[PDB]
């Protein structure tokens, strides 16, 4: 009964993945041995959504680590949490890629695939109704990126029916690791923009900004970052996991979202967030959760939502809530902020309750924003691609993997019709 | 796995190799017989019980410099068949190195180095160590290269070179063969670290406080900067640089790979205590031209992309603060055809420090690699001193006696000049 | 259900402002964590009015806390009630402001006061319906003048349809502490004549004097002084904040008490006020409240109103009280005083009666007197500027921060022309 | 934050810092060695655990000062790169200071003020400590203070100056050096407090019954003075005055940059338990002419502004009391465009007294900086000092020497004669 299969691809998703992983045995009463020690029959019920039952009351993650190098795995294994995990779904090469998007799309990541193509096929024929697969990477190395899309695209190729959504940290100037991240994401961006039916833009900036921000974390870690995102995985999948009031699935939230195919690149949003000083000054109340979820300083990417317009806003609450309260609350934005929203699909705000709030909290939300800013995340990228390959800079390495200069004009170009299409909607 | 191959070749490469060994003896906790009372595996084979032996080949042409290693300290650490020792020198003289006294023994260098190279199951490349002015360190190295090139195709070669100084130079011919082995390398290596002696000199007595430094200095720090670029291997932290990796990100065009080094903080016990040595501030000093290992004007140059390996207790973000920092810096400039040229590296391991040593131990260290196109003032000055004596034909006929070709010595000229050319026009602006 | 919004800034201000936060959660019965100790039903019924209230049964001041320095805010967190406050609630710069308007009003606060405005804006969101605002600061130094002013003009801009009330501490030349007071006052008083609906006028020459001559003390300190401005501030919102026989807020005070747009200056005065030793003597009625606050040495403005005539005068009780008493006592007052009062505004006096005293005492009085004596005050701080203006002494600095000359000279016509105006009414 | 950076230039200028920072040190319970057993950070950088380091830099052109720092009982407190040392001084010769011999330590120092001022993330300013009659004291520091401006902007430089004496003077050449400096002084400083050491022997000798007053005893003093600047920075009060703050109060054209400094009360253990130092005593003793750091009668000038500085235990009310008592004293006259001419800052804690020094202990104390036209009669006599010799050309031909140009000295009169002329002004009534 929906089934997701969860795939983490290089340094990054496996971290991330982690994290996710770890916060949704906590919220199913799942401890790191796989044994059920929860409360409530409700963590139980639809356990199956993310954990297949092994013999002696034990629940294993319907999750896939994919690596080209094994210490990530290493790492995984000898974390909280990383016994739980399943042995043979680790699918590790000994290499690495060299943050070269060719190397993991095309030579070594070819190679690693197949494999990882087997462990998946066995993972869909375990599970009665796999509704689809949720796959956690970035765009700005050479596995999460090359590898990843790689994977991708074989996936749809034998699952072309299925839901696909991709939880993709995507490279930021002002948080530049790297020196060929506009190549890398370029070209996955590209891949992505094809295949996957829905994209959660997460930004390392805007995580920072957050956590600095809003959390006032002096020191934040990679770790806390992680943390935010997976809060907001977690979110996504409440509907499929819990009971409720109004319940929205993965399905039902592309729909309502994505007017047309190629718009599947949200930006989202978590709330509440709070210091812990500043806990103690607050309400814990829908029109807080409402206030914090539409600003722009909530938001997980780095685009300004004011220097656009929302196509669609999906929100996703969590806690015993009044639906009234929270429609009211809904309208409102919409009526106060109308300059924010296209006028062309009235009701811009989709609304979606599960009654079981996430721990620590009685009430919680989820924001997925369609909008038009996002062009501003792909314009800079493609700027910065520009800067690079106007001197052909570095491309050497890549040609050295196969790749030939017009794959490079054609990703480029595409990313700058998708940029151009969004421009258009937005008007 | 991910084993690394050191070569050190000739009397400077032999030294500096001893401090190398010296220094990953302490970090991997080995005792100079080889006992441990891993990671260490990329620098060590492991053999029975309580014996480790370096993944490493020692070469020269004259016995004097492995005959200390041979009766010295660390005389159990190694295996006699991998110190290789032939009976009379090149006689700073590259055409003995390469053609006359090399041709000897560079078969039997090379069956011990595949010997090791079979043992390992992961091999990552190269390690070489060699100085550009000797005849051994400019001849040998440069036929050892070609061969290993031929033998083994796409291995990454990496070459740590002891660079003739402008003023400071020990020996006449010196030009003649920095240029020869130029040539060489060029083709054969991946990734050349060039370093000066004059420069290390003087970071010595202003930051070490040393009225008188030696080579055991000198070679001491220069092992520090490649404890730096192999601890992302032989440890883990936060964020990690393969070779691989390292080359994608430092090497923009196939010839252009000639990135500089810079260590820092380079401080002793007593000043160090007052200093307040953040990641900002060791970043800043980074990319300052008094602490290059080269001598040269990086402000007269254009940066095209750096390396950053950090290493103990650091953190993410605050070295982003510090790129922004250097980024608002109009002294230090980047090529427009880089938006971003920062490749970062955080490893959680400090800088261990050797007994008896010149440096203070710090909580945090950086080794900066950065390709610029200031290098090329380098060979600008060594072009120009190799052409005064080239007039006069002065010691040319020494060269020619044993098997060297005058045409040679011009055609070395003209890749100089071909490479200088090179690196002036990634340089300019569109 | 009329939410009054709180604004603090620079020193003066924010000292003033604690003191009145302080005696305000007295009133009501909140300690120094937030949470309601009082006794009767009354002390919670408007506690809405000044504190939002936050989850675990604690209130919180709907207070912004401004400043160009840290040290104001660090000293506020560290006080008696300090913690009260809503951290997200303190706006403060780094540099200062070096007693320069220019500095408060153009440079440093214009790059301050979004923030500010952001805060206060959230803050009207949270109101269900706020009736105004009240600003306490200073016109003589930098930021409460400069920054204060540009804050008003914001603020009046964006709610043009609220009542806009200022306690500015002006600048007197006997307790002359400052050089440029005379540009500062004169510059931020042309301001608030065209931007703020009421303004009292505190003097601390006469707050000084007070407390020497009638409050017997040897030595007052600023704390002591606060103190009287505090019960004035109190005074003028209790019809807000309890029941009562006759009530009237800040719009029907105003209404009633400014027959002339620009003639909203008042000087304020509290009854009663005796010494430790003389309090034995006296009688705790309504006649001698009334003899109190009539009197010019218990006015807060350095004025004699014997040199002016009251064009009205609006007197606030609390305690139970006769309001026959109160209605012969006040007649009394402008029969006998006739020659004070201009006669073309008949029965010059506005009463209202709250049952609820403040604590210590059975009985109280607040009087608020719109006196064309005033002008005394703005005559002296012209006398000054020009004294400085005509020699152009110390105007480079101002220069310096982008003002010009007639920037100047405007400001002193305006001031010019408001005082004239008095004297119009005045005869 | 809020940090301010001290530069010590020359045989005076480190002598007075050696006071200010042996004082700073009692303030903050900085013990001689750095350690600690907060507001000190606008004084001390802090590194790593138990160590603070003074925000300050000691120049000179000869080594004998500075070495009896590095000997001596501070030697742990500062780093040794604070302490910046030459081989020759410019033997009380101007041209020496600003060329000859400064173009060599300039770029030095002025790159660790730099690494300095990197490290504080609130800089208010610089405090600039020198004689005006030194080669070093003048030439260096013009030099220094050029540069700074460059560099730095709109950063305020307040310079503490130990200007020459009408009749107690010990060079010769003193006059040629004051001018040459005064000249500079002008542009590239926002605040100069000027003090003359006449005036200091007079005030140890009648109001502290000493005898033999030496430089230590001046030294000691003048610390205390810019204690009471920096106070309302280092701690917090009833009434609080920033640098920023202060030049505006005191600071009514941008030439007219010259206050004079007063502090009270300054009295001996046994002769304070009789006197009875209220605050209005201590007020009216400022604005005597017999306490004054400057040799000059302010009862023949007129007051532009005053900044009264008050700490320990002090309330605003009494502090006012004594304003309105100063301001019907007839004796006392202020300019008639200035309606109030009183700042007044108030800060809670009592001035610290140095073990062993001459002062006794006060539970309030008072600084008064006071911008009067009087100040001007000090410049008119060295004006007229400086004409006599220069009717002879004497000494000229050696700042010739050194690059100096006769039109120099010339303009700088000329300048002077000005900036007098300019003072006169503003005293008229209209
Ligand atoms: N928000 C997070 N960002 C991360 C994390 N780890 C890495 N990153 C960011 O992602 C980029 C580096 O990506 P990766 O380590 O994932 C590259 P990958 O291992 O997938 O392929 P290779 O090229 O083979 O290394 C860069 O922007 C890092 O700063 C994490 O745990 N959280
Ligand atoms: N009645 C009171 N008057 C005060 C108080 N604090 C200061 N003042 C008076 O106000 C004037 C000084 O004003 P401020 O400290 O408020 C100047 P502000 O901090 O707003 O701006 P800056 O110029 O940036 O310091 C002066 O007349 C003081 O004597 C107080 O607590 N009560
Ligand atoms: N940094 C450093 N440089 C060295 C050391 N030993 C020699 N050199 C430099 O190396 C160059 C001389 O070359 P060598 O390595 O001694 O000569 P070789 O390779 O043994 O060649 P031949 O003796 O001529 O066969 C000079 O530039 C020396 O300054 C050392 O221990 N450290
Ligand atoms: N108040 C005070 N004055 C001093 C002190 N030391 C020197 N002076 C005065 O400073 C002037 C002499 O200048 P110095 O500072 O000794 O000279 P310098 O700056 O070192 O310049 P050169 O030695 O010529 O390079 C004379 O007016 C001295 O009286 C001191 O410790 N305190
Ligand atoms: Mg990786
Ligand atoms: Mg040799
Ligand atoms: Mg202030
Ligand atoms: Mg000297």
């Amino acid at each position: 009964m929906r089934e997701i299969v969860h795939i983490q691809a290089g340094q990054c998703g496996n971290q991330i993945g982690a994290k996710f992983w770890e916060v949704i045995s906590d919220e199913h009463g799942i401890d790191p041995t796989g044994s059920y020690h929860g409360d409530s029959d409700l963590q139980l019920e639809r356990i199956n959504v993310y954990y297949n039952e092994a013999a002696g009351n034990k629940y294993v993650p319907r999750a896939i680590l994919v690596d080209l190098e094994p210490g990530t795995m290493d790492s995984v294994r000898s974390g909280p949490f990383g016994q739980i995990f399943r042995p043979d779904n680790f699918v590790f090469g000994q290499s690495g890629a060299g943050n070269n998007w060719a190397k993991g799309h095309y030579t070594e990541g070819a190679e690693l695939v197949d494999s990882v193509l087997d462990v998946v096929r066995k993972e869909s024929e375990s599970c009665d109704c796999l509704q689809g697969f949720q796959l956690t990477h970035s765009l700005g190395g050479g596995t999460g990126s090359g590898m990843g899309t790689l994977l991708i695209s074989k996936i749809r190729e034998e699952y072309p029916d299925r839901i696909m959504n991709t939880f993709s940290v995507v490279p930021s100037p002002k948080v530049s690791d790297t020196v060929v991240e506009p190549y890398n994401a370029t070209l996955s961006v590209h891949q992505l923009v094809e295949n996957t039916d829905e994209t959660y833009c997460i930004d390392n900036e805007a995580l920072y900004d957050i956590c600095f921000r809003t959390l006032k974390l002096t020191t934040p870690t990679y770790g806390d970052l992680n943390h935010l995102v997976s809060a907001t995985m977690s979110g996504v999948t409440t509907c499929l996991r819990f009971p409720g009031q109004l319940n929205a699935d993965l399905r039902k939230l592309a729909v309502n979202m994505v007017p047309f195919p190629r718009l599947h690149f949200f930006m989202p949003g978590f709330a509440p967030l709070t210091s812990r000083g500043s806990q103690q000054y607050r309400a814990l109340t829908v029109p807080e959760l409402t206030q914090q979820m539409f600003d722009a300083k909530n938001m997980m990417a780095a685009c300004d939502p004011r220097h656009g317009r929302y196509l669609t806003v999906a929100a996703v609450f969590r806690g015993r809530m009044s639906m009234k309260e929270v429609d009211e609350q809904m309208l409102n934005v919409q009526n106060k902020n109308s300059s924010y929203f296209v006028e062309w699909i009235p009701n811009n705000v989709k609304t979606a309750v599960c009654d079981i709030p996430p721990r620590g909290l009685k009430m919680s939300a989820t924001f997925i924003g369609n909008s038009t800013a996002i062009q501003e995340l792909f314009k800079r990228i493609s700027e910065q691609f520009t800067a690079m390959f106007r001197r052909k800079a570095f491309l050497h390495w890549y040609t050295g993997e196969g790749m030939d200069e017009m794959e490079f004009t054609e990703a480029e170009s595409n990313m700058n019709d998708l940029v151009s299409e969004y421009q258009q909607y937005q008007d | 796995m991910r084993e690394c191959i050191s070569i050190h070749v000739g009397q400077a490469g032999v030294q500096i190799g001893n401090a190398c060994w010296e220094l990953y003896c302490l970090e991997h906790g080995i005792q100079p017989d080889g006992q441990m009372p891993d990671s260490f595996n990329t620098f060590f084979s492991e053999t029975g019980a309580g014996k480790h032996v370096p993944r490493a080949v020692f070469v020269d042409l004259e016995p004097t410099v492995i005959d200390e290693v041979r009766t010295g300290t660390y005389r159990q650490l190694f295996h006699p068949e991998q110190l290789i020792t032939g009976k009379e020198d090149a006689a700073n003289n590259y055409a003995r190195g390469h053609y006359t006294i090399g041709k000897e023994i560079i078969d039997l260098v090379l069956d011990r180095i595949r010997k090791l190279a079979d043992q390992c199951t992961g091999l990552q490349g190269f390690l070489v160590f060699h100085s550009f002015g000797g005849g051994t360190g400019s001849g040998f190295t440069s036929l050892l290269m070609e061969r290993l090139s031929v033998d083994y195709g796409k291995k990454s070669k990496l070459e740590f070179s002891i660079y003739p100084a402008p003023q400071v130079s020990t020996a006449v011919v010196e030009p003649y063969n920095s240029i020869l082995t130029t040539h060489t390398t060029l083709e054969h290596s991946d990734c050349a670290f060039m370093v000066d002696n004059e420069a290390i000199y003087d970071i010595c007595r202003r930051n070490l406080d040393i009225e008188r430094p030696t080579y055991t200095n000198l070679n001491r720090l220069i092992s520090q900067i490649v404890s730096s670029i192999t601890a992302s291997l032989r440890f883990d932290g936060a964020l990690n640089v393969d070779l691989t990796e390292f080359q994608t990100n430092l090497v923009p065009y196939p010839r252009i790979h000639f990135p500089l080094a810079t260590y820092a903080p380079v401080i002793s016990a007593e000043k160090a205590y007052h200093e307040q040595l953040s990641v900002a501030e060791i970043t800043n000093a980074c990319f300052e031209p008094a602490n290059q290992m080269v001598k040269c004007d990086p402000r007269h140059g254009k940066y095209m992309a750096c390396c950053l390996l950090y290493r103990g207790d650091v953190v993410p973000k605050d070295v982003n603060a510090a790129i922004a920092t250097i980024k608002t810096k109009r002294s230090i400039q980047f090529v427009d055809w880089c938006p971003t040229g920062f490749k970062v590296g955080i490893n959680y391991q400090p800088p261990t420090v050797v007994p008896g040593g010149d440096l203070a131990k710090v909580q945090r260290a950086v080794c900066m690699l950065s390709n610029t196109t200031a290098i090329a003032e380098a060979w600008a000055r060594l072009d120009h001193k190799f052409d005064l004596m080239y007039a006069k034909r002065a010691f040319v006929h020494w060269y020619v006696g044993e098997g060297m070709e005058e045409g040679e010595f011009s055609e070395a000229r003209e890749d100089m000049a071909a490479l200088e050319k090179d690196y002036e026009e990634v340089g300019v602006d569109s």
